[PDB]
C-alpha cells in the first residue's frame, strides 16, 4: 500500500476492484457483512509486510528484519 | 401515466392536475435485534 492516501489499497488491488465493478422487495434485505474491505486490506498487508521483513521468524518474537537475498537464497 | 422498475413495479406516479411525476418509496422495514449481557451479571440490554 502507498501511503499517499487515499491509496489504502495497492494498484493491482484497485484495478481488481474496478474489474468487479464493486430495497424494495418489502420482504428481502441484504445485511452488511462484519468485516469492512478496509479492515480485510489491512489484514493482507500485514500478513505481506510480516512475510517480506520477518522471514522464517514471523510468528515469534524476532522483532528485526532479515535481509531479502537471504530469504531468496534459503 | 407512471412508471415502472425492472422488477416490473410501480416507481413513479404523474399528477393529473399538476403534471410532475412523484416517487414512491416503500415505508420503512426491517428486523431488530436485542443485545444483552448475560444475566448472571445484569439486566440492562440495547437495542438496534
Ligand atoms: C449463570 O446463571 C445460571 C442460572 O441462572 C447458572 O446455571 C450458571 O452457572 C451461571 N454462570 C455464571 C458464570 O455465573
Amino acid at each position: 500500500p502507498d501511503p499517499s492516501k487515499p491509496s489504502k489499497r495497492s494498484a493491482i488491488e484497485d484495478l481488481l476492484f474496478n474489474k468487479v465493478t464493486l430495497q424494495k422487495f418489502n420482504g428481502l434485505t441484504v445485511l452488511p457483512p462484519l468485516l469492512t474491505d478496509e479492515m480485510i486490506a489491512a489484514y493482507t498487508s500485514a500478513l505481506l509486510a510480516g512475510t517480506i521483513t520477518a522471514g522464517w521468524t514471523f510468528g515469534a518474537g524476532a522483532a528485526l528484519q532479515i535481509p531479502f537475498a537471504m530469504q531468496m537464497a534459503y | 401515466q407512471f412508471g415502472r422498475d425492472i422488477a416490473d413495479t410501480t416507481d413513479a406516479v404523474r399528477d393529473p392536475q399538476t403534471l410532475e411525476i412523484l416517487d414512491i418509496t416503500p415505508c420503512s422495514f426491517g428486523g431488530v435485534s436485542v443485545i444483552t449481557p448475560g444475566t448472571n451479571t445484569s439486566n440492562q440490554v440495547a437495542v438496534l
